[PDB]
RNA sequence: CGGUCCGGCCGGGAACUCAAAGGAGACUGCCAGUGAUAAACUGGAGGAAGGUGGGGAUGACGUCAAGUCAUCAUGGCCCUUACGACCAGGGCUACACACGUGCUACAAUGGCGCAUACAAAGAGAAGCGACCUCGCGAGAGCAAGCGGACCUCAUAAAGUGCGUCGUAGUCCGGAUUGGAGUCUGCAACUCGACUCCAUGAAGUCGGAAUCGCUAGUAAUCGUGGAUCAGAAUGCCACGGUG
């Protein structure tokens, strides 16, 4: 939305750009940033997103290039 | 209302007088203007926007006197719920009960 | 003579049956009626064959109807694969124009008999 | 309440010189638009003006003379029970009854232009053919009839 | 060489600011005008009577701004000297530009 | 009526307007009539105006000992290793359904496009912004006048008039849905506004039943301000038609 070929990265990701395409042998990586935005190029980097009480496994495609962090990681159920 | 909402503008109210009502109208120095598609001043631009709760957003004047922030009034020097009992004192220069 | 409209009406002005429907847009449709020889103020009757083949000559310029609806519908086929927000919400029958539930969401909804 | 009108005045038609045709754009007239009104007036007795008897001159006041009663008849209680009691139609009243009851109809019309629908029912305003047309007058017919107690 | 200015709410004050500033400015200049006016304004607002909800009952306040541009005659570098110092009380609005 | 920054600009005036103050004038004064013949009323003359001239400001005793310690204090109680406050992320615009009210239309006493007549009241220099340029456009970029009574915000709009059109969910509308952008701002994904090429639905009186005032009043169209980094249709005001 709004801005052509999508926004540049936040200061906090410029300086985690070791941790982009791969988080290693570790567990998923905890992330709380939902007004942030991915990384144009993500695939293989496993991450858990916020929900407001809990880390949600979420899914990116190699084909994803700019979406909120927020955008793509459910907060609701249904009843 | 809280005691904590009194100083709360203290900080917020500084800036805006530093930089948060001149920064984009003397904005030249920290853009390019001859480069197509060439970026060297985003990072430092965002950097300058970095810190938080002082903003050109988030402020509000509140009554001072008891935090609450609704029913401020500018033409009034003071905020609806202490008006009447300042009116009648004769606090406020210069309002008195005079009508329609 | 027809080039895009296809209801009943008959004679009136060169742009309610020419313009704004199926793909056609109004932009650049019309400006076509004056190399054509058709006016576009008042009711006429001048498009026949021969004038037509001035419309005719427009090819791969633009697209209609289900391959235009195509073109959308694959672009949100895409995001209903996805945990995104707009996913959901044309994966299921919920609104996406920012809508209060509790008073109005009556397009979404429907009757209201 | 008692210390009330009456009627207030209203200046007659410029073009005119008549207190009627000053009440009828007035009435005529929607949401204040009077504009509008004053050019409906006369362009509306475009097909009047050969088919007057009187000239163009009294082809609307024919309309308005077709109806001129004396009594209308209202249902007003008197404690308990609620009668049909015969009232009077003054002179004020008299002249302005039957220019109410056209520009109704002229309104709950819906073809054509204003101009037009105004002149549907004005063409028979003073004929009277139409079917169930004369219902109208109802109020006034059982009036002069009415018994009541004396 | 300058040029002056007057403002204020009251309307007897505005007056005896003025009989203030034209004697500051009369006491080193003997050729005399008297004040000029304008611009006058008036401005009203409403507020909520009551402090806790209330809200169908309001009063009403206004007030009214008085200006003079009151002219000197002679604006001499002995004369605006004394209007650097200007005292006048308190409750109006002056300047001095060139 | 001379001179002319060609201009109420200088001479001339202090009057009208426009903005401001203080008086005088309306007193049943005047006639006849009515009135337990009295209070005061009922008409006429004369007047700008006639009967507290007209319009405002004002809440007697009493009304539920009303709503509120969510603005306040202030007696008490409970929490204090917290029911306290500092960040950050979700929420306070969940929804198979109810209540509470407006605005714009459903049209041709109406709309649209192009002309054309006339404002009142407010806003404004880290401002109000006239223009031109890039472009599809928001807008960006520069910038006239002006210090806010001889500038900007600003072709007021409706109305008038011409061109055009129907009983067709319409020339219309463009509500909705993607894609592009434009602005402000850690940030507009989610809840913001403005724009463009495209697409495209609803509205042709409307449930039992019922609502409201007496004239510049109802009815109806534009203009302005507040809040404000960045939006209202809500809030407070202004004038036109009536």
């Amino acid at each position: 939305r709004s801005l052509k070929k999508g926004p540049f990265i936040d200061l906090h990701l410029l300086k985690k750009v070791e941790k982009a395409v791969e988080s290693g042998d570790k567990k998923p990586l905890r992330t709380w940033s939902r007004r942030s935005t991915i990384f144009p190029n993500m695939i293989g980097l496993t991450i858990a997103v916020h929900n407001g009480r809990q880390h949600v496994p979420v899914f990116v495609t190699d084909e994803m290039v700019g979406h909120k962090l927020g955008e793509f990681a459910p907060t609701r159920t249904y009843r | 209302a809280k005691q904590s909402m009194k100083a709360r503008e203290v900080k917020r109210v500084a800036l805006a007088d530093k930089y948060f009502a001149k920064r984009a109208e003397l904005k030249a120095i920290i853009s390019d203007v001859n480069a197509s598609d060439e970026d060297r001043w985003n990072a430092v631009l965002k950097l300058q926007t970095l810190p938080r709760d002082s903003s050109p957003s988030r402020q509000r004047n509140r009554c001072r006197q008891t935090g609450r922030p609704h029913g401020f009034l500018r033409k009034f020097g003071l905020s609806r719920i202490k008006v009447r009992e300042a009116a009648m004192r004769g606090e406020i220069p210069g309002l008195k009960k005079a009508s329609w | 003579a027809r080039i895009a409209g296809i209801n009943i009406p008959d004679h009136k002005h060169a742009v309610i049956a020419l313009t704004s429907i199926y793909g056609v847009g109004k932009t650049r449709s019309k400006a076509i009626l004056a190399a054509a020889g058709i006016a576009e103020d008042v009711k006429i009757s001048e498009l026949s064959e021969g004038q037509i083949d001035t419309l005719r000559d427009e090819v791969a310029k633009f697209v209609v109807e289900g391959d235009l609806r195509r073109e959308i519908s694959m672009s949100i086929k895409r995001l209903m694969d996805l945990g995104c927000y707009r996913g959901l919400r044309h994966r299921r029958g919920l609104p996406v124009r920012g809508q209060r539930t509790k008073t109005n969401a009556r397009t979404r909804k429907g009757p209201r008999k | 309440r008692r210390r009330v009108i009456g009627q207030r005045k209203i200046l007659p038609d410029p073009k005119f010189g008549s207190e009627l045709l000053a009440k009828f754009v007035n009435i005529l007239m929607v949401d204040g638009k009077k504009s509008t009104a004053e050019s409906i007036v006369y362009s509306a007795l475009e097909t009047l003006a050969q088919r007057s008897g009187k000239s163009e001159l009294e082809a609307f006041e024919v309309a308005l003379e077709n109806v001129r009663p004396t009594v209308e008849v209202k249902s007003r209680r008197v404690g308990g029970s609620t009668y049909q009691v015969p009232v009077e139609v003054r002179p004020v009243r008299r002249n302005a009854l039957a220019m109410r009851w056209i520009v109704e109809a002229a309104r709950k019309r819906g073809d054509k232009s204003m101009a037009l629908r105004l002149a549907n029912e004005l063409s028979d305003a003073a004929e009277n053919k139409g079917t169930a047309v004369k219902k109208r007058e109802d109020v006034h017919r059982m009036a002069e009839a009415n018994k009541a107690f004396a | 060489r300058i040029r002056i200015r007057l403002k204020a709410f009251d309307h007897r004050l505005i007056d005896q600011a003025t009989a203030e500033i034209v004697e500051t400015a009369k006491r080193t200049g003997a050729q005399v005008r008297g004040p000029i006016p304008l611009p006058t304004r008036k401005e009203r607002f409403t507020v909520l009577i009551s402090p806790h909800v209330n809200k169908d009952a309001r009063d009403q306040y206004e007030i009214r701004t008085h200006l003079r541009l009151v002219d000197i005659v002679e604006p001499t570098e002995k004369t605006v000297d004394a209007l650097m110092r200007l005292d006048l009380a308190a409750g109006v609005d002056v300047q001095i530009s060139l």
